[PDB]
C-alpha cells in the first residue's frame, strides 16, 4: 500500500519484541481501573442507562397518533413514488414531478407545524429525523435520476 | 465441617497471619463461591474503596440472595474490610496484605515458596509417580486397617491416640485395642479427600494441646496442596515443630521421605487431592454390585452394607439385600452415606447415563432406611387427670415454658412430658392448688 515505511515498521517492531520481558506493574494502573469501572458502571458511556427510559410515556399518545398518521402518509406517498420508479415511459416523467410536489406540500403543511409543536413542548426524541432522512433520500434519488436523464441526452 | 466453617471461628489476627502466605490466599480464593471470585478479581487492582451500593448494583435484583450470601461470606472471612468513605458513605476495600499476597501468587514477585532444589543436585534414591501413588495407597490402607483392628496393620502410638481423641475409636480399658464406633464406620464410608480433610481438621483442633502454631501448619499444608507432583522440595527453612508434623505426614502417606534426616521430600497425590479416582464399582438394576478391586479394605467396606457372592482374582460380585442394608444401618451407617460412597466409587461406564446410579436402587435403599425409623418411641409421663380446661391450659403453658413438653392434646386434655420435668411440673401443680 504505502512505501517501504511498512517494512521499516515491521523491522522496528520485530527488533523491539525480539528482546521482550514480561511486566506486572506496567500492565494496569489504579486510575485506569477506576476509569474503566466508572465507564462500565451503570449510566456510563458503555452502560448508558437512558435508552429511551420513558418513551412509552414521553411524547404523549395525542402526538403519537399524529406521528403515526404522518408515517402512514409518507409511506403511501413513497410507495407511489417507488412504484412509479423506474421511469421507462414519458408518461411517468410528469407523474414523478407531481409526486415530488405533493411530498413537498405535505412536508410544508405537516412537518413544519409538527416541528414547531415539538420545539414548543421540547421533546428530546428525534422523531422528525427519520422522516427527514426518508424525504432527503427520496429527493436525492430523484435528483440523481434527473441528472442521469440529462446526461443520457448529452 | 468444611474449611469455611473452620476459618469462620478464627480470630482476626490468625486470619491476617494466614494471609501472609500467597499459597493460603490462593486456596481461600478458590474456596470462594463463583460470584465472590469475580468481585475479588475486579477489586484486585483497586487502590481505593468502592461504595456498597455500587457493588450491590453489579448483580441483578433477582439474584440478590447470592450477592448477600457472598458479601456475608467475604465479611466473615475478613477478605475485605469496610472503609469509612468521606461524607458518611461506606467504602469496600480488600485487605492490603491479602491483596498483595494474591497479586504475588498470580502476577509474581518476592521469593519462591521453596528455598531451592538444585543445590543438592538430583536425588540419589528418587522414585517415580507410580511408586509414590503405591506408597500412598499402602499407607492409607494400613491406616484404615488399623482403624478396623486388623493385627496386620500397626501404627504409632500417637496416631492411635489421635483417633481416640477424634472419637472414631474408643479405648474402654488400657492395653486392650480400641473398638471402632459408628463414627468410625461413617468416616470409612466417606470419600478419600473428605476423610483426609476431616483428619487434618482434627489434627488442627488437637494441635493446641501440643502448642504448635496453627498459622504455620496451615500455610505448610496449603503449600503442599499446590505442590507439583513428582518434584521434591527442601526440608530446610522450616521450624523444628513443623518438621515433626511433617514426620506425622510421613506416617499418613501424604509426604514421602527416605529418611528423617533427609533434606528431600516428595509430596504425593493424596496431598494434592487434599485441596479438592475413576471408580471401580458397577451397579446393576438387579441389586448386584460388580467391583474391580483386590485390596481387602474395599472388600470389607462393600461387605459392610452388602452380601458377598463371588470373589474372582480381579473381581467382586455382591448382592444388595434388605437384610444387609438393615444390618449396616443398625451398625450406624445411614443410607445417604451408602449412596454417596456408591456414587464416588461408581465405574466410568455408569457415568455415561444421565444419573450416576439408577433411581430405583437409591429409592429402595432409602425406603429400607426408613423402615427402622418407622416406629417412634418416647419414654415419659402422661397426665390425663385434668378436671377443667382452664387448669389444663395453665399447666400446658408452664410445661411449654419449661421446654419439657413431649406431646399435647387440648381436645382430650391429655399431655405427655419428659420424666426429668415431671418433678418440676408436679411442684408447679401443687403450688397452684395450695396457693389457691
Amino acid at each position: 500500500a504505502t512505501s517501504q515505511d511498512i517494512i521499516n515498521s515491521f523491522q522496528s517492531i520485530r527488533q523491539e519484541m525480539e528482546a521482550y520481558t514480561p511486566k506486572l506493574t506496567q500492565v494496569l494502573s489504579s486510575s485506569a481501573a477506576s476509569s474503566t469501572i466508572t465507564a462500565l458502571s451503570p449510566g456510563g458511556a458503555l452502560m448508558q442507562g437512558g435508552t429511551q427510559q420513558a418513551i412509552n410515556q414521553m411524547v404523549p399518545n395525542d402526538i403519537q397518533s399524529e406521528l403515526k398518521h404522518l408515517y402512514v402518509a409518507v409511506g403511501e406517498l413513497l410507495r407511489h413514488f417507488w412504484s412509479c420508479f423506474p421511469v421507462n415511459t414519458p408518461f411517468l416523467e410528469e407523474k414523478v414531478v407531481k409526486m415530488k410536489s405533493n411530498l413537498e406540500r405535505f412536508q410544508v403543511t405537516k412537518l413544519c407545524p409538527f416541528q414547531e409543536k415539538i420545539r414548543r413542548q421540547y421533546l428530546s426524541t428525534n422523531l422528525v429525523s427519520h422522516i427527514e432522512e426518508m424525504l432527503q433520500t427520496a429527493y436525492n434519488k430523484l435528483h440523481t435520476w434527473q441528472s442521469r436523464r440529462l446526461m443520457k441526452k448529452t | 465441617r468444611n474449611l469455611q466453617e473452620f476459618l469462620g471461628g478464627l480470630s482476626p489476627g490468625v486470619l491476617d497471619r494466614l494471609y501472609g502466605h500467597p499459597a493460603t490466599c490462593l486456596a481461600v480464593f478458590r474456596e470462594l463461591p463463583s460470584l465472590a471470585k469475580n468481585w475479588v478479581m475486579r477489586m484486585l487492582f483497586l487502590e481505593q474503596p468502592l461504595p456498597q451500593a455500587a457493588v450491590a448494583l453489579w448483580v441483578k435484583k433477582e439474584f440478590s440472595k447470592a450477592q448477600e450470601e457472598s458479601t456475608g461470606l467475604l465479611s466473615g472471612l475478613r477478605i475485605w474490610h469496610t472503609q469509612l468513605l468521606p461524607g458518611g458513605l461506606q467504602g469496600l476495600i480488600l485487605n492490603p496484605i491479602f491483596r498483595q499476597n494474591l497479586r504475588i501468587a498470580l502476577l509474581g514477585g518476592g521469593k519462591a515458596w521453596s528455598d531451592d532444589t538444585s543445590q543438592l543436585g538430583p536425588d540419589k534414591h528418587a522414585r517415580d509417580v507410580p511408586s509414590l501413588d503405591k506408597y500412598a495407597e499402602e499407607r492409607w490402607e494400613v491406616v484404615l486397617h488399623f482403624m478396623v483392628g486388623s493385627p496386620s496393620a500397626a501404627v504409632s502410638q500417637d496416631l492411635a491416640q489421635l483417633l481416640s481423641q477424634a472419637g472414631l475409636m474408643k479405648s474402654t480399658e488400657p492395653g486392650e485395642p480400641p473398638c471402632i464406633t459408628s463414627a468410625g464406620f461413617q468416616f470409612l464410608l466417606l470419600d478419600t479427600p473428605a476423610q483426609l480433610w476431616y483428619f487434618m481438621l482434627q489434627y488442627l483442633q488437637t494441635a493446641q494441646s501440643r502448642g504448635m502454631d496453627l498459622v504455620e501448619i496451615l500455610s505448610f499444608l496449603f503449600q503442599l496442596s499446590f505442590s507439583t507432583l513428582g518434584k521434591d522440595y527442601s526440608v530446610e527453612g522450616m521450624s523444628d515443630s513443623l518438621l515433626n508434623f511433617l514426620q506425622h505426614l510421613r506416617e499418613f502417606g501424604l509426604v514421602f521421605q527416605r529418611k528423617r534426616k533427609s533434606r528431600r521430600y516428595y509430596p504425593t497425590r493424596l496431598a494434592i487431592n487434599l485441596s479438592s479416582q475413576p471408580g471401580f464399582i458397577v451397579v446393576e438394576t438387579n441389586y448386584r454390585l460388580y467391583a474391580y478391586t483386590e485390596s481387602e479394605l474395599q472388600i470389607a467396606l462393600i461387605a459392610l452394607f452388602s452380601e458377598m457372592l463371588y470373589r474372582f482374582p480381579n473381581m467382586v460380585v455382591a448382592q444388595v439385600t434388605r437384610e444387609s442394608v438393615q444390618q449396616a444401618i443398625a451398625s450406624g451407617i445411614t443410607a445417604q452415606q451408602i449412596i454417596h460412597f456408591l456414587r464416588t466409587r461408581a465405574h466410568p461406564v455408569m457415568l455415561k447415563q444421565t444419573p450416576v446410579l439408577p433411581p430405583t436402587i437409591t429409592d429402595q435403599i432409602r425406603l429400607w432406611e426408613l423402615e427402622r425409623d418407622r416406629l417412634r418411641f418416647t419414654e415419659g409421663v402422661l397426665y390425663n387427670q385434668f378436671l377443667s380446661q382452664v387448669d389444663f391450659e395453665l399447666l400446658l403453658a408452664h410445661a411449654r415454658e419449661l421446654g419439657v413438653l413431649v406431646f399435647e392434646n387440648s381436645a382430650k386434655r391429655l399431655m405427655v412430658v419428659t420424666p426429668a420435668g415431671h418433678s418440676d411440673v408436679k411442684r408447679f401443680w401443687k403450688r397452684q392448688k395450695h396457693s389457691s
